[PDB]
């Protein structure tokens, strides 16, 4: 019941919105997981690990160069926006809206969301292997050596770029090798971030889950902490609810969400 | 620290 939900919405003073790949998918962004998500011969799980980078940093960067560039043509969809405008509108009323996202495509920012927590990091940040510095970066290409590389055709030739010529740290005294500031498989989340998110979910009086499910990581870490306080939770995804069955609005976020937040 | 996707 939508009207029931809006009645909550009305009251809410601290709203938290958790977002999964459903929403980045709706903007036409590859997640490279499950059927027909390949990049050349591989899937994410193969390449998004520290072992792969250690072993073959050109190839991993080729992969991430691609993902960086495909973004130039993918725009935020209506869900992205509806949220961003929501935050803005409510901000002005002294209410609060915070986004917690597992996505790394920066689409929330491009839609104009401000209080965003990127818990898997971002494609457009680099961390230095040497000095550990995190710096924004949207350069295209990120470095010359990679220009027009990362083609996804299964029979593409490896670039096999010398590690010295991949993206390096600019502090000169440093010149460390950069990696994407993304959480890979087998890595821990940043605790500073998680402590924040915790604080935010402890304060929230309404929680949305969008393009993923409360039941699965990462929603699962938290929705429990909020639900157990008795706070309403509203899913917006395309997963199915069985006949006999807090709120759940089946359908593409692009469609379901903006009416909800109006 | 939390393994991502719970290590799975
Ligand atoms: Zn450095």
């Amino acid at each position: 019941d939508l009207t029931a939900f809006r009645e909550h919405f009305a009251k809410a003073k601290h709203i938290a919105i958790i977002t999964g790949a459903g929403v980045s998918a709706e903007s036409g962004v590859p997640t490279f997981r499950g059927p027909g998500g390949f990049w050349r011969k591989w899937q994410a799980q193969d390449l998004a690990t520290p072992e792969a980078f250690s072993r073959d940093p050109s190839l991993v960067w080729e992969f991430y160069h691609y993902r960086r560039e495909v973004m130039r043509s993918k725009m935020p969809n209506p869900a992205h926006l509806a949220i961003a405008e929501c935050e803005a509108r409510l901000g002005q009323q002294g209410r609060s809206v915070v986004i917690i996202t597992q996505n790394i495509d920066e689409l929330h920012h491009r839609a104009g969301s401000k209080h965003v927590y990127e818990i898997h990091g971002s494609l457009f940040k680099t961390r230095c292997m040497s000095c550990g510095e995190v710096k924004a970066n949207h350069k295209s290409p990120i470095c010359p050596a990679l220009d027009g590389k990362g083609a996804p055709d299964p029979n593409t030739k490896e670039a096999r770029i010398p590690v010295e010529l991949l993206p390096r740290c600019e502090r000169k005294s440093c010149n460390g090798l950069l990696r994407p500031h993304v959480v890979w498989f087998g890595e821990t989340l940043d605790s500073d971030i998680l402590t924040a998110v915790e604080r935010e979910l402890e304060k929230c009086d309404l929680c949305l889950v969008v393009g993923t499910s409360s039941i699965v990581y990462p929603a699962a870490m938290f929705a429990p902490q909020v639900a157990s306080r008795g706070v309403p939770v509203a899913e917006f995804n395309m997963e199915c609810t069985p006949a006999t069955q807090k709120y759940h609005f089946e359908g593409p976020c692009g469609s379901t969400l903006p009416p909800a937040l109006e | 620290g939390v393994l991502k996707e719970y290590g799975v």
